[PDB]
């Protein structure tokens, strides 16, 4: 594991044809890169246009989270972090893009 | 400004 | 037509010749030569010694005119006794003969002229009638005898105040009560003269010019007339006795001018007549007046025919002071006194002494002016400006005699005997001075050794200047405290402070410590510092701060900027707990 | 052969019995016996007054020798007359000097030569004479006194304890050197010590005059026989003083061979008498038994005429050619202790000496000359120069106690000082206070009270103090301005609390390291702002807890920031837990 | 019955007239009138001059009793001579008389009667035979001739101290070897009389009273007994001589008792007898007896016609010692001397100094004891309270004499003149005590200049009092050291700290500082600070820190809390490395 999950990281179901966007809730209070809530294991449910349409018949567990933080009973989640979902199989929805975006700032464009 | 920066692990 | 008695011891005496003088100022003295007739046993069938027996008795001598039937008596003892071969010779003279012939010390504090007299009187063995009467009744407060006899001392004393003294024949007389030839003497003196005191017990100057004449005839009206224009210019002589106000110093002067005055013009004169007598006021007529005299001396001759002669000598009547005659002043030179007291009710830092005269039988003097090497008064002191050590009991004292007076004694210093001194240091090393308590200022001169100055008392306190290390010491056994508005500590080297217990700085406004090298602190217990405002520090190196245990900031808002990388270690969770929100940027 | 006629008053006295003694060193004095004739009134008609109003009076006695011309006359005045008796006067007197000998005083004369002093001397009497001021030594003498000595004696003292003739030559008092048969010659002969030496030392001028026995100038036959038998007899050298403050080298010399060349005229001498007339006072005369006996002067004369009228003479003389005369009628005076006041302590020479006025000048007013104060301790060393010891000058009006260096009333000097009613107020209670004070108040006092202000104290008037407080054993040391102590080192040691107070403000400048070892806590309590600089590293080491607790904000700015917690970290916040960074954060 | 001769130089004197005479308390004399044949050269042919070199020759006198053979010799020398018109006179006299014709000082340091009574002996030229035996055989620690001759000096020092000292007719004895009219006196004298002597080397009180009679005539004891009652009182007085032990006045006492008791009685008679001589014991009988009377002055007679007459006076045979007669007392004033030493063996504070007459010829004298302004002793000093200042070899001092006697020298001062000193500050502004190595206390009163008081020695410490501004200056060139239990130093306004190396603070408890404002810092190196327990620290306002270089923070646990809100800024990474992890809540 390298970066964190935080609120609207790009995300996609093994089924469901749409790159959706995680949502998170359960967290009001751990912010990261400016003002973006932190993804936990207490990120279940509905929190994500779910993937758009459901493509099982042609998220209870959130496994390779970050264990070396707590952050209120939970653990934030890791761009190799993957859930499952009740409705499809276990480890479906993966990450590519984990809501992370640097903007540059004075320091950083000295360095180009 | 500093802008915002990414929160990783070392 | 004068007739002779001579008794002695109550028996009549056989004499060949008689010769009898009186005085005013001096001894009366006879000189009897006593016949011995051949029938009766000689003087050396008898014996000098027993005839010697006859030392002291009483002689009675009644030259008696028997045509006017007046009667002079005289009565003294026999002092000297010549058995020459044989006759017997008696050289008697007055009962002051007798008191003139023990010298000794002795001295008089706080008394009259009486009961000096008396005591005088009282002391001796030679009983005689006294008139004591002295004119002075006034106390003197002190009166020397020094190396002078009973007679002398008396003598001097009371011709000093101007009281007569003198035998009258029959009774020592202290205080006022036809010729054949004559001789009136005339001389030129000096009344242009004045005499001066000071008394520093009253701090005043008593200055008393000549006097006016009482007792003047017409010889020393004279006399007086024909001197005055040739002493223009006055002569100025102390008294010759202290004078302790002006108007002793008044009486003094008067004595002077009258006894002066009274030789300007005198007479003597030669008689048969036993009605002139010592003391008395005759008029002397030519054989047409010359005056009325006082006569001073009068001389009573028999010779061996048995005819009786008078030969006298008068001064003027109603001249106040009878001449001069024994008295003689006494010259004093310093004694050796131990002081026996100085509690001055004066207050002028005069002592008591004890001479030593008066050592084996006790006795005092009367306070005396001790001698400074400094003394005086300024505008700003005022009293006791100088060196003021006054003595103390027990001292060894050098009194010395304000001019030869022995009446006018000072402590010229005090000594250092047996008992006060224990003697110089290694050669002549230590200077001091020191008091009755301990109280020490010492210059020690040994440079080789405790070179340097000290000032201590006996209690522990101490200044002392080390001259050899170049040192200063200053020691309290209990406190010493610098008070002053500013107070500079400047050290070329070092300043250590060290202290027993606390050092406590109560700084009054503001703090500034200046630190040019390393501030090193090593604190043995906890530490307290609390500030009331700001706190600011700017370190131009590392700040390093390693806490053994547990390590609490509290504060309202904290920031931590580091210019580069900041860095959260620990062996445990690091925990991020806040209310609003943790942003990990 | 002689005729002599007496002058009383300028009117020719009647007289049966005359004598008149002449001397070089001694008064003249007449006796003069007058007749009076039975048929003019006696003296008893005339009285004893009348008779006494020739006091004073004219006496003019005029000897001379019929056969030879030569006269001898003879001025003086009367001071003593006999009425005795058919009744006679006698009439005595002599040179007018004899009622210049009646007037003891004292008094001084300050930087004066013997001329001046002679001059005033005659000028404050009434004695009408006739004087030859003409004293040898001219220079001016520092110091002469007047002690209790007539005019007379005072001048004739004076002027023979420097070697001035002095003497009345008949018509006139003569002070220096004028310049100028036999029936009972006597010539005697005596042994006299030649073998004496004076000496004198001058404080002023710091030097040691010493003068041995001089040459004889007049020496006759006789004498220097004498000489030369009392030559062996001495051979050991007799030292004394100066009876006379001698102030130079040359004076002393003088003051030597006038001492030697009396001694030398006493050596032999001339016992003559005669019927001429012409015989004078001071004057040579060779004289021959009926040969040649020696040239002497004539120092005294006794010419004389009885009842008869047989004029008789009578004489002595020393041997012709004595530099000095006889030393006769002076007696130096002897002089003890006596109070005076300061005037002056402004010395010329710079010396210490002082300017006093005695008590015979208070009224009139006057002064001394210089005189030495005596001093407990005084002297010099090789590293103290000058002023060694105790140097405290006495100040005008201090009453002072002046000795006299031996006898001698024109050697004074200040023994010490007096506390009489003025400047004293005692001792204190059983004494217990020794102060010396000089006049602007500077003390330095003990207090031996055991039971009361014990200790010593240095202090001045303005408020400087030095106390030693040996009841309580504490030490004070208060100025009310700056107080400095500058040291190379200084040590602080108090063996307990040691306190410090400023007013003001504490400033501590420290030139190098600052070490503070504190055995126990530290309790800083600052009122304001604390403000630190530290120019390198700053290092702390705390072996238990650190608490700092800020009421306000908190800054803390460094380059690297290094929190390192072998326990656990918390960081507690009620606002927001903020971690920006331009890097960004890892938690590896 | 008679026969004189007289020798001059040997050769026998044709004498008309002769007269000799001899005392055993005085000089011999006689007069010898020498006859001059009409024959034989007159005085004049020969001279004045030539009669005058018998001066100084020796003239024998032997006069012969025909019958008894008993016969008297006399040996003098001539003094005087008188040519007269014409006949000579020779008045000459015993060779002592040589001896008493120089006058001046001398002084003889710690030696008895013998070697000075030879000294004086061997420093005249006149020689005779001596027989030099004084009883006294101590040694005198001062003995001073004073303006004296040989012989005065010699006869005062040998009578004070009890001693015969006369010509014998052939020998100067130092040291115990028919009538025609009688006179037999007695007087009435005092025996009740003490002396008193305080020796303050010793510390020791010596008192005599009156002894007892050896030599009394019957006259004597008759006139003793006479005399007692008139003189109850006793009559002290002090000794004209030093006396050095209680034995030594003892026998002075005891010699002026026997000198006064001798004159009690007396005799006094005439004869035509040679084997009466002087010193020698007479029985005198009536022409039963009458005394022993040693004979103490004779007289011996020659007329032109040839008798020999002799009278002669006694005093009782048996008393000790002879009359006083010639001994005269001298009187000392005050001297100028210089200081030879300060090293009395005693250890007494006494100095040596030297006279001026002691000066070209060298000498010095023995110790006399330096008067103070304030000499002492007390309870808890006990030895040399007060003024101790001993003058120093060199000084020149003021020398008194204690009484009149110059045996009795003390120093009363010390003088300031040429050599020594330099005078008076203008106006008389300094006062100092300064000794010899430089230490100096010094006021100066110069109020418009360096008023104030000054303790310094030469090497640099001072402890100066500006007076004019009020201000202390404490200065040491090295170390200065304040010791004392508790110090405080209090200023009312600014106090300043200074030092040019490290300034250490050593505080054994706690340390306790209190600043009213601000307090500035300021460390020119590193700062480093221990502490052994715990670290507390209250900031009221705003704590700033500022690092240049790295932060370091090392601790147990880290608590950081914030009231507000807490930031951390980098601008680099942030680490959060942890071994058990990060919890946010
Ligand atoms: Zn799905």
């Amino acid at each position: 594991g390298k970066e964190f999950v935080v609120d609207k990281a790009m995300c996609m179901c093994k089924y469901g044809a749409a790159p959706g966007k995680l949502m998170v809730t359960d967290n009001q209070f751990f912010r990261l890169n400016g003002t973006k809530l932190c993804a936990s294991t207490m990120t279940l449910g509905n929190v994500i246009p779910g993937f758009g349409i459901c493509k099982v018949n042609p998220i209870t567990q959130w496994n390779g989270q970050f264990s070396k933080i707590t952050m209120m009973g939970g653990n934030p989640l890791t761009d190799k972090s993957k859930g499952t979902c009740s409705c499809g199989g276990p480890d479906c929805i993966e990450f590519m893009q984990t809501g992370q975006i640097p903007v540059p700032g004075s320091k950083q464009m000295q360095q180009a | 400004v500093n802008g915002t920066m990414k929160f990783m692990i070392a | 037509a004068v007739s002779v008695e001579i008794k002695v011891a109550g028996k009549v005496c056989d004499y060949v010749t008689m010769e009898l003088f009186q005085s005013v100022s001096t001894h009366h003295r006879f000189k009897i030569k006593v016949n011995y007739r051949p029938d009766k046993p000689s003087v050396w069938a008898i014996g000098p010694d027993v005839i010697f027996k006859q030392l002291g008795e009483k002689v009675s001598i009644i030259m008696t005119h028997h045509e006017s039937g007046e009667k002079t008596e005289f009565h003294g003892l026999i002092s000297d006794i010549h058995v020459e071969g044989g006759f017997v010779i008696l050289e008697g003279g007055s009962p002051t003969i007798l008191l003139d012939r023990d010298p000794a010390m002795d001295c008089y504090v706080e008394q009259n002229l009486n009961t000096i007299v008396s005591d005088i009187l009282d002391k001796s063995g030679v009983k005689m009638n006294v008139t004591n009467n002295p004119k002075h009744t006034d106390i003197i407060p002190y009166v020397a005898r020094y190396k002078e006899t009973s007679y002398g001392f008396l003598s001097r004393l009371l011709r000093s105040y101007g009281e007569w003294f003198y035998y009258n024949g029959e009774t020592l007389q202290i205080g006022n009560p036809d010729l054949t030839g004559v001789s009136i003497n005339a001389t030129i003196r000096s009344l242009n003269h004045s005499t001066y005191e000071f008394d520093p017990v009253n701090d005043k100057f008593y200055y008393d010019y000549s006097g006016t004449p009482k007792g003047a005839t017409l010889g020393s009206r004279s006399a007086e007339k024909c001197s005055e224009p040739i002493f223009p210019t006055e002569a100025k002589l102390p008294s010759m006795r202290p004078a302790y106000s002006a108007m002793d110093l008044e009486h003094y002067g008067d004595a002077g001018f009258h006894r002066n005055y009274s030789q300007l013009s005198q007479i003597k004169a030669s008689s048969r007549y036993c009605g002139i007598r010592l003391g008395e006021l005759v008029v002397t007529r030519v054989p047409t007046d010359l005056g009325r005299y006082r006569i001073t001396e009068i001389t009573h001759t028999v010779d061996g025919q048995g005819r009786y002669s008078n030969t006298f000598c008068g001064v003027p009547g109603g001249t106040p002071v009878m001449p001069w005659g024994d008295a003689v002043m006494p010259v004093a030179y310093p004694e050796m006194a131990r002081v026996v007291s100085n509690e001055d009710p004066k207050n002028q830092g005069r002592v008591k002494v004890q001479f030593m005269w008066q050592e084996v039988d006790g006795g005092e003097s009367y306070w005396m002016r001790v001698q400074s090497p400094d003394a005086g008064k300024s505008d700003q002191v005022a009293k006791n400006r100088g060196f003021v050590f006054i003595p103390e009991p027990g001292d060894l004292v050098m009194v010395g005699f304000e001019q030869g007076n022995p009446d006018r004694p000072y402590v010229t210093g005090s000594l250092f005997y047996k008992a006060n001194s224990q003697g110089a240091a290694t050669d002549n090393t230590v200077k001091s001075i020191r008091t009755r308590s301990g109280h020490t200022l010492e210059f020690n001169d040994d440079e080789g050794g405790d070179w340097g100055i000290t000032i201590k008392d006996r209690n522990g306190c101490m200044f002392h200047f080390d001259t050899k290390g170049k040192n200063i010491e200053i020691t309290a056994p209990e406190t010493m405290t610098l008070n002053a508005q500013n107070i500079n500590i400047n050290a070329g080297e070092q300043l250590n402070t060290s202290s027993g217990k606390e050092t406590v700085m109560q700084i009054g406004t503001d703090f500034q410590q200046d630190v040019g090298g390393n501030a090193e602190i090593a604190i043995g217990e906890s530490l307290t510092e609390s500030i009331a405002k700001d706190s600011t520090n700017s370190i131009a190196g590392n700040l390093s701060v390693t806490v053994d245990e547990n390590l609490m900031y509290d504060a309202q808002d904290m920031t931590l900027t580091a210019q580069g990388g900041m860095k959260l270690l620990a062996n445990a969770k690091i925990g991020l707990k806040s209310s609003e929100g943790v942003d990990i940027a």
